[PDB]
């Protein structure tokens, strides 16, 4: 949105990227920080955890109605049945889509988001327009921004991580994929549908 | 504190931007600012509510607007400052010095196998913020209850939409680290945590979507009884 007091994009870049070489530089020489340990942390969330990690959590959950009830019970817990857990995850709670109930997830307060099976969040979630709309107009938010139309009769459950529990929404089994794979149903589950601005892919 | 990050509710902030698709990391400076805080956090800087806070902390102005990371920067050098670990003046000199040259060496350091092994754990462990506590839950499932109208200029989970409205206790998580004394500085002190459910005419009133709901999670002091 235009603002007419700000820099451009190339001269915010500039000078954050100084100030932030400049206090890399002294928390090196404070020997507590490392290039290999930056290096290790961008490769965790570059190509071990992500989003395909909760699409593992729901493909399950969608073909073992027992392991549902304990994702459902104990999200954590069940999660770690899959050898997924850890960081921003130590708590999670999942909740279930159905005919009657559409559930979305928001942090309000800055960025929350559960790491272990989805990774790190996407931009939009962490800025201020999501987060300040849905917890408001979450209808016409999720029409609007993703073409996503939930009929007015239906519930929307807007989820605010205030703590460190960690809401994961489990999107309904799209129609059409009776007796899938797990690998094939995998293909239907995106991070989208597991923050619940969108649903699991139809077809 | 009523700080403007306290976003939820607000009007006016405009359209998401979401492109089709985008990087983890958009730029190398970012990976810098991410890998901080795990360093940061070991060093003892400031624990997880305290590294919130200093980011509540912001300018306004460039909080709204700013690349995400740009706020973890911001709370690293606001608890350097407060510690005594960063010398600002320090960092201004470095600061201006890699303004004019950008291609400059970082300082010649060793590698540390403790720092990997630190990471490993708190990715793959997690840094649980669970504990037991001698008193049960105050509250339960079904109990209906009123968020405190309190309003402290320091930390705490306190989202002003939901100060003063009344919902129903969802579910008791156990107690928990809470952030109205650790985000201050003052330990700990953990109590019980609810997921507290509100209405959305409870929230934004008579013209509220009459089938929606809001869940919010309120520990223990946030909330009193009003129907059992
Ligand atoms: O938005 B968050 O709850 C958050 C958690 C860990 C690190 C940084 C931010
Ligand atoms: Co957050």
């Amino acid at each position: 949105t235009e603002n007419i007091l700000r820099k451009s994009d190339e001269e915010i870049q500039k000078e954050i990227t100084a100030r932030v070489k400049a206090l890399e530089s002294m928390l090196i020489e404070q020997g507590i920080l490392t290039t290999s340990m930056i290096d290790r942390m961008a490769e965790i969330y570059e190509n071990e955890v992500g989003p395909h990690l909760g699409a593992k959590v729901v493909v399950k959950a969608w073909t073992d109605p027992e392991f549902k009830k304990r994702l459902l019970a104990d999200g954590t817990e069940a999660c770690k049945e899959l050898g997924i857990g850890g960081l921003q995850g130590e708590d999670m709670m999942w909740v279930e889509n159905t005919d009657e109930v559409h559930h979305v997830v928001v942090c309000t307060l800055c960025s929350c988001y559960p790491w272990p099976v989805l990774g790190l969040p996407p931009n939009w979630f962490k800025e201020p327009q999501y987060r300040s709309r849905v917890v408001r107009e979450p209808r016409q938010l999720l029409k609007e921004e993703f073409g996503f139309e939930v009929p007015p009769s239906k519930e929307i459950k807007v989820w605010d991580s205030s703590s460190e529990m960690r809401f994961v929404v489990l999107p309904q089994r799209p129609a059409g994929t009776d007796g899938w794979s797990e690998e094939e149903l995998a293909t239907l589950v995106t991070r989208e549908s597991m923050i619940g601005v969108e649903p699991a892919k139809a077809v | 504190m009523n700080g403007v990050y306290d976003v939820g509710g607000t009007d006016g902030l405009g359209p998401i931007n979401r492109p089709a698709d985008e990087p983890v990391f958009r730029a190398e400076w970012e990976k810098v600012a991410f890998a901080m805080f795990p360093a940061t956090f070991r060093a003892g800087f400031m624990g997880l509510d305290e590294f919130r806070f200093g980011i509540e902390q912001m300018n306004p102005a460039e909080y709204l607007e700013s690349p995400y990371y740009w706020h973890w920067i911001r709370t690293y050098i606001h608890h350097g400052v407060r510690t005594g670990k960063i010398d600002l003046e320090e960092l201004e000199r470095r600061t201006q010095y890699y303004r004019e040259n950008p291609d400059a060496p970082l300082p010649e350091h060793e590698q540390k196998p403790e720092l990997i092994e630190f990471v490993n754990q708190a990715v793959y462990g997690g840094l649980p913020a669970s504990r037991e506590v001698d008193r049960p839950p105050k509250f339960k499932e079904g109990d209906v209850v009123r968020f405190s109208t309190a309003s402290p200029k320091g930390h705490a989970r306190r989202a002003r939409y939901v100060r003063g409205k009344t919902g129903t206790v969802v579910k008791h998580h156990g107690a928990y680290i809470y952030p109205d004394t650790a985000g201050n500085g003052l330990g700990e002190c953990p109590e019980h945590l609810y997921t507290v459910r509100f209405t959305a005419q409870e929230l934004w009133g008579p013209e509220g979507d009459p089938n929606s709901s809001v869940y919010y999670d309120c520990w223990e002091p946030y909330i009193e009884l009003v129907d059992t």
